[PDB]
């Protein structure tokens, strides 16, 4: 029998002042069962201690019952029966499960209806309110069975399994095998394996009823564990998830534990861990008006769940405009040198969000041209060019030079002007240059220049060469460079 | 301005901050950062006045990489420092040791004398590290001695230096750079211990063993894991159990040398539970882990 009252526990105590409690293997008292007898010795709890996971303490008006939590592991019908060792009487308790355990409300009040004692109500101080819809559970086939029996609940079944059809019949003696809803102990669906897994979801949905299944597509359609999951994911109706393997059933639970929460819980647990956001600082305080969020300079967020939303100076501001205002945070900005006489000073700051044609246009840096390129770290504090588009002078510079580059001119300038930096001395009659930026293969190639006879066809090249030769090798370097 | 006389002792601290205050740098910025092992952690903003100045012998890499403070709770917290506009930064403390050599900083003064009379020498570097004592003069590539007086050159300097906060199954802490990735994480929350990146297993709580039947090629091996699960007839389930890398079987056989500690509670391999044997055979060490596996199946 399970009831619930509006009175206090000592009011709730007129009609049995015998309590039940939560306890974990160690026999500390869970927060509602410890909040329940807070002014009670709790030592005897402890006294036979260690236990196996699931046990029941029992002494005076008090008992108390060992139940694990779903962090390391636990599932419903485990639970239902370590509740059903403690002896069939009427006690006062909360529902099982809640809090820190992780099971939700609606397993601890069918866990509560499954054990054949009575018991009084109490609200728990943390209800797992929200409810898992996707559980999966290590019971066999006839486990699976009773368990859908117990609590009335339908169980698709597909006819080309063999196997289990087979299991089914031996334990259900005298069941037809059609397709067609049969209702035999437990409730049943039959279906061929022409009928696809969608097509299932779909008339599951339609129906609205309570499952306890195999995982659709892993068994009846060989599909792999995590497309079932997301199958059953895409089912709306709450199902019982089982499979002839252990492993297979810790794969689903890994699958489950993924995005769990509900979106803005998710949120905000994912913030938690990454401590900040963008540029936010994460507290997660609670407050006697709300729970803290993150905070930025000397203002802070508070939120409130059910419904999630979160306040800021005054201010409400729902769950999905704050996401996308604090997505909006990808502003990083750099601060580099520009200049046209090259000794001036001129400062541009310019962000990384885009590249640098896209915000100004063509854009070289020492010869590597940065107009489709986004910025990174090491570019901040450089110096950069901008030159305007004109296809003539393009033209007019190919039939001088013969060259077709149209971004010749661009990276040309750019390495100019950082090789018009350099000194060039001289050493018997011989161009000299001090060591810097691996200058050695090109001051090798000057030297072979200055000893073997040299013709070029473009006119511009020639002079080039020929102000190298008397000193000028700036330009004609940073020409062959280009 | 200092409100002193004539030949009576002073501060370089103090006089340091009286000609800050009547000096101009309001736009100077020194972005903070102090990180708690449990409790939480602050952003700390300061303006010009507070950016020159800091108590302690850390220097510009040393300030970093991060300092060590008490927290209010009593444990032991983390501070470092990136960010920076503004021209200089000077640090200061009570007397210590200290070395340095050319390149690795800007100036530092050197203090050495009782509380009632002391003397003050300064280091410079132009081409090396010059030393000046009034009228007296040094020249040298390296230095090490007693020193407390730090001056430092930063035009500006940003990095992604940030913390960490994760929950452990019931408690929330912050570390910086901390081996998260060792645990399993379940949507945002890590679990006790850090294995490899598996599959967890879920024991029975104050269940038995279920009363199943091995079966196996490896009949030694089969009626071992029978024997672990107390097994009587007749069956409730009937499991078949294939050796490494034979994976087509119910169950898998695992050398014991691949042990993590998650292992304790449950070991899977892909989604399907696994056994563990040594020489083909069950063992003590094998058999705690088998034990707690069954308890699991």
């Amino acid at each position: 029998c399970v009831e619930e009252v509006t009175t206090t526990l000592e009011e709730t105590k007129f009609l049995t002042e015998n309590l039940l409690l939560y306890i974990d293997i160690n026999g500390n008292l869970h927060p509602d069962s410890a909040t329940l007898v807070s002014d009670i010795d709790i030592t005897f709890l402890k006294k036979d201690a260690p236990y196996i996971v699931g046990d029941v303490v029992q002494e005076g008006v008090l008992t108390a019952v060992v139940i694990p939590t779903k962090k390391a592991g636990g599932t419903t019908e485990m639970l239902a029966k370590a509740l059903r060792k403690v002896p069939t009487d009427n006690y006062i308790t909360t529902y099982p499960g809640q809090g820190l355990n992780g099971y939700t409300v609606e397993e601890a009040k069918t866990v509560l209806k499954k054990c054949k004692s009575a018991f009084y109500i109490l609200p728990s101080i943390i209800s797992n309110e929200k409810q898992e819809i996707l559980g999966t559970v290590s019971w066999n086939l006839r486990e699976m069975l009773a368990h859908a029996e117990e609590t009335r609940k339908l169980m698709p079944v597909c006819v080309e399994t063999k196997a289990i059809v087979s299991t089914i019949q031996r334990k259900y003696k005298g069941i037809k095998i059609q397709e067609g809803v049969v209702d035999y102990g437990a409730r049943f669906y039959f279906y061929t394996s022409k009928t696809t897994v969608a097509s299932l979801i779909n008339t599951l949905n339609d129906l609205n009823e309570t499952l306890v299944t195999m995982p659709l597509g892993y068994v009846t359609h060989g599909l792999n564990l995590e497309e079932a999951a997301r199958y059953m994911r895409s089912l709306k109706v709450p199902a019982t998830v089982s499979v002839s393997s252990p492993d297979a059933v810790t794969a689903y639970n890994g699958y489950l534990t993924s995005s769990s929460k509900t979106p803005e819980e998710h949120f905000i647990e994912t913030i938690s861990l990454a401590g900040s956001y963008k540029d936010w600082s994460y507290s997660g305080q609670s407050t006697q008006l709300g729970i803290e969020f993150l905070k930025r300079g000397d203002k802070s967020v508070y939120y409130t769940s059910n419904p999630t939303t979160f306040h800021l100076d005054g201010e409400v501001i729902t769950f999905d405009n704050l996401k996308t205002l604090l997505s909006l945070r990808e502003v990083r900005t750099i601060k580099v040198f520009t200049t046209v006489d090259n000794i001036n000073l001129h400062t541009q700051v310019v962000d990384m969000s885009m590249t640098y044609g896209q915000q100004f246009g063509p854009t070289y840096l020492d010869g590597a041209d940065v107009t489709k390129i986004k910025p990174h770290n090491s570019h901040e504090g450089k110096t950069f060019y901008v030159l305007p588009n004109d296809d003539t002078l393009r033209v007019e510079a190919f039939e001088y030079y013969h060259t077709t580059d149209p971004s010749f001119l661009g990276r040309y300038m750019s390495a100019l002007n950082h090789t018009k930096k350099w000194k060039y001395p001289q050493v018997n009659g011989l161009t000299s240059i001090k060591w810097a930026d691996n200058n050695c293969y090109l001051a090798t190639a000057l030297l072979t220049l200055q000893q073997i006879e040299l013709k070029f066809n473009p006119p511009a090249l020639q002079d080039a060469y020929y102000r190298a030769r008397a000193g000028e090798a700036a330009n004609f370097c940073a020409l062959i460079l280009a | 301005y200092c409100n002193k006389t004539v030949g009576e002792l002073g501060d370089v601290r103090e006089t340091m901050s009286y000609l800050f205050q009547h000096a101009n740098l309001d736009s100077c910025k020194r972005v903070l950062n102090v990180v708690c092992k449990t409790c939480g952690q602050q952003q700390t903003t300061l303006k010009g006045v507070e950016a020159v100045m800091y108590m302690g012998t850390l220097s510009y890499e040393q300030f970093k990489k991060g300092v060590q403070i008490p927290c209010t709770c009593g444990k032991q917290a983390t501070k470092y420092l990136v960010q920076q506009e503004s021209p200089f930064v000077m640090m200061s403390a009570p007397p210590a040791q200290y070395e340095l050599k050319h390149g690795t900083f800007t100036c530092a003064s050197e203090y050495t004398g009782n509380y009632q009379c002391g003397h003050y020498k300064h280091i410079t570097s132009k081409e090396t590290l010059y030393c000046i004592d009034g009228a007296l003069l040094t020249k040298s590539s390296e230095y090490k001695g007693p020193i407390t007086d730090v001056f430092y050159k930063e035009n500006s300097y940003t990095t992604t230096i940030k913390p960490v906060t994760y929950k452990l199954d019931g408690v929330v802490c912050t570390e910086i750079d901390p081996k998260l990735d060792n645990y399993y994480k379940k949507d945002n929350s890590y679990f006790t211990e850090q294995p490899i990146d598996l599959v967890p297993n879920q024991p029975y709580p104050n269940a038995s063993f279920d009363n199943f039947k091995f079966v196996c090629d490896n009949i030694k091996f089969a009626d071992d894991l029978n024997q672990l699960t107390g097994y009587k007839k007749p069956a409730s389930r009937e499991l078949k159990v294939t050796f490494f890398p034979d994976l087509n079987g119910d169950v898998v056989a695992i050398d014991y040398k691949h042990y993590t500690p998650s292992f304790k509670k449950g070991a899977k391999l892909l989604h399907k539970p696994i056994v563990w044997h040594v020489n083909n055979a069950t063992n003590k060490a094998t058999y705690k882990p088998n034990t707690w596996c069954i308890r699991c199946l």
